[PDB]
RNA sequence: UUUGCUCCACACAAUAUAGAUGGAUACGAAUAAGGCGUCCUUGUGGCGUCGCUGAACCAUAGCAGGCUAGCAACGGUGCACUUGGCGGAAAGGCCUUGGGUGCUUGCUGGCGAAUUGCAAUGUCAUUUUGCGUGGGGAUAAAUCAUUUGUAUACGACUUAGA
RNA sequence: GCAGUCAAGCGUUCAUAGCGACAUUGCUUUUUGAUUCUUCGAUGUCGGCUCUUCCUAUCAUACCGAAGCAGAAUUCGGUAA
RNA sequence: AGAACUGGCGAUGCGGGAUGAACCGAACGUAGAGUUAAGGUGCCGGAAUACACGCUCAUCAGACACCACAAAAGGUGUUAG
């Protein structure tokens, strides 16, 4: 038989690495670390979303499962045309983190027309629903 | 400044206060430890202090200068009838101790352990487990589930029995009633043992033996209010004291501005509670037997 | 925004817990807290232990009734520590102690109920990796609190029936589940989901 | 100075077996199995080609690279001691009253019984812990020797037997008696 | 505070037995133009036989960093007083301007060393424009190829006093 | 001791409130790791997926929520019962069988609402007690005084007395 | 009064087993001074006797480390009230 | 104990230093609103369990001027030179 050994891999910080901005004046938008200063910033660029070139600390960003393939040190440019070849803004949106942060934003920007007829359509739903939990 | 001369403290601190007892009988606040191999045995007995007389015995410790030589010893007599099983009590373990989950009686209680529950049985209707032998008398519905409660939970099993006080000399009539610990076998085992022994009487050889080393449990002897002479065994002031003699003469510096709890005053002296411990068996005599 | 808040103690830092249990009570929250045996305090188990009998020898010098309680189960440990942070001479802060439960274990009335857990006081959060803690059970055994084991066992006898109400909560949940992904793709579902939902 | 990353390899022999889920580690050789909980201790595992394992550290200080190497000699010392296993030699060293070592039974719990150690009446005894197996050797005068596979618990039964002869009230410079340990290798030593 | 780098310009006074006096210039970091003059004057003090009644400021123009996107090492140079005595000290820092480079100096040397702003005096800083010529392991460490690194045990601040499940440290 | 005591139902009063105003919505453990799903050779297993907070989930329309008609399903829920269990840590709660009865906003109709006048908490909760009905249930002790001396300054204690 | 640091020397030989000059840094408030803040419309003033409690800078007792510790005896030191 | 210049207490409350004649802030008619000083913002307790870079783990940690103390000498503890 065979040694197993439990992976437990995670989201390392590297040139390439998508980060999402938590707070600041971009607040939400997409960068890609750029370079690494030390163990605590990194030089991040998000020209397509509008996030200047810009020194930040790591505690501000989160970082994404989303990587692509990026020079160290590379300028503004380079990076947009690496960021849409690789077209993570789309592989970005295709997953459930953004999905659940679009859901948020849908959510909040109801009126009150809409939430009655959520409440509508949730109980026609929640009878077809209870009316199938009785078959199985 | 510090004390002139040395001289240990009068008193022991540990038997505070020195307050008369609660009750007349001393309460047994330890058990010994239970193992369930031993058959199901009452680890203690209720008996009357009778008094006391001399035995001779040939003295067998290799090694000593007295060995295999009479010695003279004091004893002390313990009259104890054979007593009465009515009852027992279940205790479940929690978070804030032990605790008694419910109480199972006999159908048929003596008058003289009934005694116990009246301050006036002389102008009574004696109506006491009445509805309890009410409860009784049915096929078992009312004892049996109780009992199998006391089965399901209750990690510690104690017997309620009562002496036969009306068997000794005394003019009491009425008797005395204590809570005994099981130590034999499972709780179950334990239950039905106690059911078994309902109305039925258990003697002191069946828990006792020759040559055992016991405790005995039990309120000293009283006498009332004692000056701190012989209270606590202080030093006894010279003749040419003003104001008494039998006194402590500092009950304490002037800092801290308070009497200490540990400086020996005037009280009551005797009426305590004691459990003197190692105290080996001579004789369990029996009462049918010239 | 509940009645009462049940907050399970595990893994909790003393006296950050005790620090947010005490605002909420001041501002008028019911607070019953379990567990309290797994409360945790930072710094090593003979620090703390030094700690404690450093307090031990506190008494009125006159008097050892009269004088500072020492309180030995884990729960009065964390009581000792909450009231220090109210002001319990006062008509409120009786009032908002009184509004307060701590207990050893999770006892039947709070078994079924559900616990939270308060994250500016996880030592997990908290504490930097590496940093040695006391655990509050083993503390007060130490000292002389007497039902570490009973509380150990009633636990377990717990938390076995409460893997059994959960294995049932899990299956029932996947029923629920599948039901409504099978009454997904509807007309209705996807309205919903038009509209955020 | 908080490097970055440190790492360690340890290398894994042909018939054994490294299970590490989150900090408990066991492996399984021939002579048996054995395992250890490091939660203590905060290091990361990784297998690279079921010969190699890395442990490392990411970020870490002084004391958690010391760490770092004590683990991996910790995790080497029990795949080491399931394939070739431990044996401490030790010697009775007396002046006058021989030492008389035996193995006795208290309630077959396997005990070391010492006795006669520098003539007084007093027994010693020191227990036997669970996968250590005493012989007294022969061809070599007043010799124990102790295995197993844990080089922790042989150790520190060996040292067990070693702490309990010691000399009280004299000069042990001069009274040199007791049971010293002289080797220490492995069982399956010069494969 | 957040620093700004200025060029300070001043000359001594000009006499009729010298006009025109010889224009010495110093790099200042400063957090705004009163602190820049009065810094200009104390190290002027500190060089030449003039102080602040006897000579003027011609010129003070703050300087921006020419590439404040571009990832740079550099070596400072720092005077500093201890409680003892004084010392000279060669640090090197990873940043992006020099701005930040000496604000994170005063950091480093008021956490490091307890030196106040009073106590340090900064002698100079300069890009090293070729690796190995770094010379400090805290910042070469950084410099090797293809650099990644985790971040291990994730604190997620949480803007409720009272969560509903036990917290995850996963990243 | 002139019909007293207790419980149950509602009838009316009084009494207050440390502070209802949709729902305290139940694994355990780890955090340098887990949850869920699925598969197998059932393991410290393989594969997939999730987290990045409860900003959730459930509930939620109708005179403070009326009166009626129908369609579609045989669901959901309240109430009084009823069957079988399980729960002793402070269990006093949790689950389940069967029938009855009410409602249903799952869908489509008909009638009503005003004048509290342009807002006024606009009164809807639960805690204790009393007094009446009508329907069950059960028929004691303690103290003083006398007495004892295993007790005692006095109280208190411990005994006895149809 | 009690405790340190440095180490020229003593210790047959060897600075520091045990000591330690010339210097120098402290602690304590059980000495005695210095001061005069409190009490002169009064805080009973020496010592002993009695009794309680506290401190530790440990004389004994417990377990230990060191020696110019062979044993015996002793000396230096630690945890210890 | 005794001088010099100034500012204070005495003769003076108020906010702060827990507490206090003298320190810090600021001097006072009776009220309302706003902004602050000195000092603070885990909870007691009004106010960020703010943000940022580091340093420290103490089997006597440390925690804010006056101020309610600590030194010489040491330490491959750790940090930077
Ligand atoms: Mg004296
Ligand atoms: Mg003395
Ligand atoms: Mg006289
Ligand atoms: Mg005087
Ligand atoms: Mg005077
Ligand atoms: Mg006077
Ligand atoms: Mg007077
Ligand atoms: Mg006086
Ligand atoms: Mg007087
Ligand atoms: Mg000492
Ligand atoms: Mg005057
Ligand atoms: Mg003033
Ligand atoms: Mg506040
Ligand atoms: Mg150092």
């Amino acid at each position: 038989t065979d040694s197993i050994v439990k992976a437990s891999n995670w989201r390392l910080v590297e040139v390439g690495r998508v980060v999402l901005i938590k707070k600041g004046q971009s607040a939400g938008k997409l960068a890609a670390i750029v370079e690494i200063i030390d163990q605590k910033k990194v030089l991040i660029d998000g020209p397509k979303a509008g996030v200047p070139r810009q020194a930040i600390n790591l505690g501000q960003v989160v970082l994404t499962p989303l990587t692509f393939a990026l020079p160290r040190g590379a300028r503004t440019a380079t990076v947009s045309k690496k960021w849409a070849a690789a077209a993570v803004c789309e592989k970005w949106a295709a997953s459930s983190w953004a999905k659940k942060i679009a859901q948020r934003e849908r959510r909040a920007a109801l009126t009150d027309f809409e939430r009655f007829q959520v409440m509508v359509l949730r109980k026609q739903k929640r009878y077809t629903v209870k009316k199938a939990l009785a078959k199985a | 400044s510090h004390r002139k001369y040395e001289a240990p403290r009068h008193g022991h601190l540990g038997f505070l206060p020195r307050k008369r007892a609660a009750s007349i009988r001393a309460r047994v606040k330890a058990f010994p430890k239970d193992d369930r191999s031993k058959p199901v045995a009452l680890t203690s007995f209720l008996g009357y202090k009778a008094g006391m007389t001399t035995i001779v015995r040939d003295l067998d410790r290799p090694g000593s200068k007295f060995h295999k030589r009479e010695v003279v010893e004091a004893v002390t007599v313990v009259d104890t009838p054979p007593v009465v099983v009515v009852g027992v009590v279940g205790y479940v373990e929690t978070p804030r101790g032990l605790r008694s989950l419910t109480t199972v009686w006999a159908e048929h209680l003596s008058d003289e352990v009934k005694r116990r529950f009246y301050k006036n049985w002389y102008k009574s209707k004696k109506k006491a487990f009445t509805k309890y032998s009410a409860k009784y008398a049915q096929d078992g519905a009312g004892i049996e589930r109780e009992l199998a409660r006391i089965k399901k939970y209750a990690s510690v099993v104690r017997v309620l029995v009562h002496t036969q006080i009306r068997k000794t000399p005394l003019a009491q009539k009425k008797a005395h009633l204590a809570e005994i610990q099981l130590n034999g076998g499972s709780i179950s085992e334990k239950v039905d043992w106690a059911r078994e022994h309902f109305e039925k009487t258990v003697a002191v050889d069946s828990v006792f033996e020759q040559n055992e080393m016991i405790d005995a449990i039990a309120v000293t002897k009283g006498h009332g209010f004692e000056g701190v002479t012989h209270r606590w065994g202080t030093k006894k002031l010279p003749r040419k004291t003003h104001r008494g003699l039998r006194k402590v003469a500092c009950i304490g510096a002037w800092h801290p501005a308070h009497v200490m709890w540990s400086v020996a005053r005037a009280g009551q002296r005797g009426y305590h509670s004691r459990t003197s411990i190692n105290h080996k068996i001579y004789r369990v005599g029996k009462g049918d037997d010239e | 925004v509940e009645p009462v808040v049940v907050i399970d103690g595990k893994g909790h830092l003393v006296g950050r817990l005790a620090s947010v249990v005490a605002k909420q009570l001041l501002n008028g929250q019911k607070i019953v807290v379990v567990r309290a045996e797994e409360l945790n305090i930072s710094g090593e188990f003979f620090r703390n232990k030094l700690k404690y009998h450093d307090f031990l020898r506190k008494a009125t010098a006159f008097n050892k009734t009269r004088g500072p309680f020492h309180f030995r189960a884990p729960s009065r440990i964390f009581y000792k520590a909450l009231r220090g942070m109210v002001s319990h001479k006062t008509a409120r802060g009786k009032a908002a102690l009184e509004r307060l439960k701590v207990f050893e274990g999770i006892p039947p009335p709070y078994d079924k109920k559900k616990r939270v857990v308060v994250p500016q006081a996880l030592r997990v959060l908290r504490l930097k990796p590496g940093r040695k803690y006391t655990t509050l059970g083993k503390l007060s055994t130490s000292v002389g609190w007497k039902y570490e084991d009973v509380v150990a066992k009633l636990e377990a006898k717990r938390k076995v029936s409460s893997a059994e109400y959960y294995a049932k909560k899990r299956a029932f949940t996947k029923k629920v589940a599948s039901a409504n992904a099978t009454a997904a793709e509807s007309d209705v579902a996807k309205q919903l989901a038009a509209l955020g939902y | 100075m908080k490097y970055i990353q440190t790492e360690q390899q340890i290398e894994v022999p042909e018939g054994v077996t490294v299970s590490i889920k989150s900090r408990i580690v066991k492996v399984v050789g021939p002579r048996g199995t054995l395992t250890k909980n490091l939660k203590h201790i905060d290091v990361t595992f990784t297998k690279v080609n079921n010969q190699l394992i890395k442990v490392a550290v990411h970020n870490g200080g002084r004391k958690h690279v010391a760490a770092l190497r004590t683990v991996k000699s910790l995790v080497d010392n029990m795949i080491t001691g399931v394939t070739k296993g431990y044996k401490y030699k030790m010697r009775y060293v007396y002046a006058h009253f021989p030492i008389n070592v035996n193995i006795v039974e208290k309630d077959g719990a396997k005990f070391i019984e010492v006795r006669n150690f520098l003539g007084d009446k007093k027994i010693r005894n020191v227990p036997v812990r669970d996968g250590v197996t005493i012989e007294f050797s022969t061809n070599v005068k007043d010799e124990i020797v102790l295995s197993g596979n844990s080089v922790e618990d042989v150790s520190q039964n060996a040292a067990d037997l070693q702490q309990i002869c010691r000399v009280r009230n004299k000069d042990i410079r001069k009274f040199l008696d007791g049971i010293y340990v002289s080797h220490k290798g492995f069982i399956t030593e010069d494969l | 505070a957040h620093f700004k780098e200025y060029q300070v310009i001043g000359r001594r006074l000009p006499t009729e037995s010298v006009p025109e006096p010889k224009l010495f210039r110093m790099r200042i970091f400063a957090s705004n133009e009163v602190i820049a003059k009065s810094r200009y004057w104390y190290f002027l003090q500190k060089l030449h036989k003039v102080k602040k009644a006897s000579g003027e400021i011609v010129s003070i123009n703050q300087i921006n960093e020419a590439h404040p996107t571009k990832v740079k090492n550099f070596g400072v140079w720092v005077r500093y007083d201890s409680r003892s005595g004084t010392h000279n000290m060669y640090k090197e820092i990873r940043d992006v301007s020099r701005v930040a480079a000496v604000e994170t100096l005063y950091q480093d040397m008021a956490a490091r060393h307890r030196a106040r702003f009073r106590s340090i005096h900064i002698l100079k800083v300069a890009e090293i424009e070729k690796t190995a010529d770094v010379k400090r392991q805290y910042v070469k460490q950084f410099l090797t190829k293809d650099l990644k690194f985790p971040l291990p045990h994730r604190v997620q601040k949480s803007t409720k006093t009272f969560s509903y499940k036990r917290p995850s440290t996963f990243y």
